[PDB]
């Protein structure tokens, strides 16, 4: 979105970076290496401002980045949201996400 | 490891290669046809090492026993590990063994019986006594002390064999 | 190896795929819990062998020595390799050591001592004479000589343990 | 395994990938520098192995064999295998063997030496003798009989080398 | 304040990260543990613009978050502005804050 | 320039740090040591938007940090731009920098 | 001390933090597994002091007694305290000693044996005469005196043993 | 440690905990009734040590010296350290010692006497002659060579005492 | 233990107040410069212990050994442990040994050496002669016996040291 | 030592430049590839020194002991230091040794062997007896004396050897 | 060298970069910590050649000398060059020197004693006669040729001893 | 090393600076006048070691060689290494030797002669006879055995000259 939620297990306040990209494996419309650009197309630094709360991260981003699609959390330090061919990647550093939603009012 | 195929257009591609690389690398720690550094494992085939081996543990080779009165009152027991017999001669002689005679109650059965004629020393109980049992390829087994009709005879050592 | 998981919508997924590829790779040539055709490595657990295993270098077993005068001058040193003790005896006979007496300075130590009697042959410099020694469970060592007082005992060779 | 790189914006990345995963898959089953549960290999270097060692078919060791007759008449097999010497006194006394004194027909060679003397025990047909010849380090043999000048020398066993 | 600096011992450029958050520790108004969040609310990553003279950071902040109360000064690579249960929290990465204070043009 | 093209070595993408700076050693108008601060003025960190393609990174910095000068690549992972007595610096971590030139479109 | 968890937004913050520095603080005078300069307390594992360690009040360490007669009607009475075997011959000579005899009424038990060979010396009551009793790594005493066959014997010291 | 208490509403809270965490601390170090890895510290109560304790340094335990006559000459010298009496006799016998009599010139303080009776053996300079002297619980010496009335007593040994 | 300052307006209070807790809980169960009542642990300081201490495993003080042939034949063998010298004579008079003389072969090292004159009493085998040998603070050893020539010198016992 | 470029348009020139001395200057006290006047430094490759070299301390040189019983109880003991062997003859002649035989128990180990024939001059005690060992660049000693059969050879040298 | 700090915004910035660069270049070729290819220098610290070290001129080592008579007019003195004691036999036998007997007139000093004991050959001037003193780690010198009451005792050569 | 001058208002001030510090750095790792811990280096000048040298390789002094029959068929073969000279006597007395005369064939070169009479002795094959020769500053040899006329003499050691 342009607020989203990260939860983890820190105690304190992980650093949080966005990234954007199209035909990441497994999101080419056609299939594996179906794309034009093999393992993803450009990727983008999404800027972010950061706000946070006891095991909450309040993730702000431009209004262009909103994509709600499929929230795919891997077991490690990372949170997806994929809408097909289109991804938002939100990497944590130093703690796990262990939830992750667009901020509801 | 069984692996599925990966190609283009295929659906579920990058699960089906992260499945593919977990099972390639749980090979590199346990199972399948590799030797690990780690584990009890069953390996079959010549493997012939070129440089130093070292083992901390025990060395087990295939053994078989056997234990038989030769003839005269004397017993022989044996054990074969690997390609050597392991010998104890006991019992006490309790009949007239002549001397340079063959021994003829038991013979030493095949697998345990020397490619070359082997001589056994051995000692009497009691005194500076000294006699020697020769164990041809035969088995059959001949006395080189002198003629005698009673006495302990003593000794353990070991003799080749081979396979 | 050490793999990171490949999944749908990951960056750097042709880079992460290529990455694990080598990490497995590499354990192919060397490192890992992989037992290669080149190279030191430390093997544990129980290897069984069911074909025919060649060395052309060393093959090292556990090695331990221990040496005593077990009575009356007779000195015994023993080296245990694997489950085979090799003996020698030596020492001057200085006191009066009766037939069939304990030997009773020293005992022969339990990770030396065998499952079962052994006799260990010897001979008597200068003469035709031969006596044996027996080493029982116990270590306690015994003559079955006539009594001597005098002579240079000497025999090298082995006798079995276990473990 | 010879392996091609992944890499973003690659062509032919599926095929590619799938020939990877292939050719290491391979070598989990035979070929390569990898140890297997099947098939005869050769493998180099110091393996170490910290558990127990199981061996079912055969365990060949490096072997060199010599044979000599020693001086008087007596001859001396020996067979090296590993750290071990398995000797056979054969022949027969045809000339006069002083007490304590050198066998210098031939000396037991480098290879066959010991690192402290080794007394061979052994026993003479026909009668109640024993002997003992003396391996030193030089390989200078040494008779520790009384002077004989005639009979049969036998006895089998081993001896300690190192290396 | 907008424009805050930042003297240093290091001779080089360290990196500055500011935070703003109220009721921390000892901050809140009626006494310890008298706030609604004890150990203090959400914590705001202030965006900064730095700029580097010999052991001076030029530390350019929103001018909302301008907020001149008490310096402190913490004996490590921190230093503080609190005014009541307001904190502006400078955090210096590689060096410490030997002075700080508004920069006069 | 406003839009600068980094080509590198990693099959990754390398942050990209960059800064703007007056007098650095050797950049002075009457030679060594004879400008006003002899290490160089003011650092300025110039505040980027970074995008990446394989072994390129897409750096978009503001307008008014536009130089064209002599693009000198330094034997570590370093680029500068000097026109005269200014210098735009482009600090690559984790990488080398192998080319550098403005985005043509 | 079993402290509770401090956390941001907690529920009754300072009762915690209060309760949580008064458990520790306890553990600094008594309880805990904290060794204090007061009270009776069990410490466990190996304490290295590298430093002068003083003793004002007693240094208790394990003992074990044990008396018998060695033979012709000799007493040996033995305290262990650590690797220190305190002895006191005692009895009076009832049957004759032979000169170098072994004692074979009783053996010294296997816990009070020495590593080597150690030589009690002892007095006979009345004269100049002393003696001493050999207590070997078997724990057969031996005689060393000349023949005896009545008389006093005593002495009191230590000799040394291991663990 | 001293701290102060910390509670809701409270002025200085930080402040406050801050040096209550400083006062607790400290104690890990040094001080307070905490026994410390460094630095020179007096221990009370009834230590227990229920494994093995090693020491680098000086082990000084309670120790008392005693010098005196016990008569005709004969000086005994002692040093208590612990439960154990090191003793060394002295002088030169410089009147008639009767066989078994006690000497009754000084007595030995009842702080170095034995709880049974102790054999001290000693030699005489210039000879082969050897005595005991006993000193029994009451700590009046008895001389247990024969009737003396010259010489030089010597020997240096241990007894055993307790506490 | 390793604690962050607690203050005024900090960032993480909460957070770090319970890090400070569990770093300083920590070290009252292991680690730090704490003596704790489990675990092994190596202590540097004067310890004085003023109450009763009880050890029940091993207590291992700082040990050094030495032999050597004074002179004659006469071997003394070593054994400082803390302050406390075990000795042991052994050896065979090999040559004239004149009354009250040095023994000029080998001095003992000074860290074996007593602060005053220690007399080692003996005795010869086979017979019922004792003797003794001083030890002096120089470690030049005198023998206090008559002149001999011969003979089998044995004794076991302790002398003290210092340090 | 390790430096930065040091380039036109450089952030952090005069920093740069002053850790770049910093770092070489610091090389000019301790540390890299430099030989200081000061602190241990180990020091590779052939250094030739042209001049005077001086050493106030102790200058060490590769040092390597062999011992053994050449034959007829003669025993020798070497010590190989840098291009010497310092030798010292010992034992006592046990047997008949001929006048200019070989000495058959154990040959000097070729790391000991000197290139040329080396003549050992030693003397018998106890008279005006002298005799000479060579060692030949084979090991086998050699007896220069006449036909002797017992005594007590002895002698301290040195010979040279090489590499 | 003594190098000044270069800074962001300094006053004689290439001044100072230029004298830094010169005091750092001075050293590489005389005088600071480093050790240079030219000139007198002394040098402290173990330094350790792991190669070849060649000395053209001379090399010094610590040199101590003593003279001496040890008794019946035979003199020795000695010169100690780090590790070795070079010796020379003088003087001329002017009273009666027992065989085996000790040189009491004086003892060689400690610094020049022997780890064991050393047997200088010498010869006597006009016949055939050879003779030995041993030189024990005690310093006093024994006699071993026979009983001598005349004579030119020489002979030059050396001894270890260490440090 | 060869550095360029730095200044105020030069061009290529970064490139003078970067060259000047790679110029110095390269002799902190080989080259220049600096003595490195790696690499064949020649070094001038008297090296004064304070500390402890230790050298693992070969320590190589200047070496000479000579040899020559001193007169009556003695030969003297020399090796000066240092300060010391390495003899050693051969050769066959061809001629009649008269005691204490002046071999007058060839006299020891002056490089080879010592600063004081050195005595070196030798030992006549095939019986006891020992003799000497002195080699006095002037390197005309004397011999100091009786008046010979027969045999040969052996003998190796060493002697000490000076510089
Ligand atoms: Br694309
Ligand atoms: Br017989
Ligand atoms: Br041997
Ligand atoms: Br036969
Ligand atoms: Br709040
Ligand atoms: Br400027
Ligand atoms: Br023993
Ligand atoms: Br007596
Ligand atoms: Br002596
Ligand atoms: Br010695």
């Amino acid at each position: 979105g342009f607020k989203f939620v990260l939860e983890h297990d820190s105690e304190y306040q992980p650093e949080v970076k966005v990234t954007s990209y199209k035909n990441a494996i497994g999101t080419e419309t056609d299939g594996f290496d179906s794309g034009p650009v093999f393992g993803g197309g450009t990727i983008y630094n999404v800027p972010v401002s950061l706000s946070y709360d006891r095991q909450k991260v309040y993730v702000e981003m431009p209004k262009s980045y909103t994509l709600a699609g499929d929230i795919i959390l891997i077991d490690d330090g990372t949170l997806l949201v994929i809408k097909e061919t289109q991804v938002l990647c939100f990497k944590m550093s130093d703690a796990k996400i262990t939830k992750g939603y667009v901020f509801v009012a | 490891a069984s692996i599925k195929k990966v190609y283009r257009g295929m659906k579920n591609g990058a699960e089906t290669i992260n499945d593919d690389l977990e099972a390639i690398n749980s090979e590199l720690t346990s199972g399948g046809n590799v030797v690990h550094k780690t584990g009890d494992e069953t390996i079959a085939g010549k493997k012939t090492f070129t440089g130093n081996v070292e083992v901390n543990g025990s060395l087990t080779l295939p053994t078989k026993s056997w234990s038989g009165e030769l003839g005269g009152g004397i017993i022989l027991s044996l054990r074969k590990k690997g390609t050597t017999v392991e010998y104890s001669i006991g019992g006490e002689i309790s009949s007239s063994i002549l001397a340079n005679s063959n021994l003829v109650n038991r013979s030493v059965p095949n697998e345990f019986c020397p490619r070359n004629r082997c001589s056994l020393v051995g000692h009497m109980v009691g005194g500076w006594n000294a006699f020697h049992i020769d164990i041809p390829s035969s088995g059959v087994c001949q006395w080189f002390g002198p003629t005698a009709s009673s006495g302990t005879p003593r000794g353990t050592g070991t003799y080749p064999i081979d396979h």
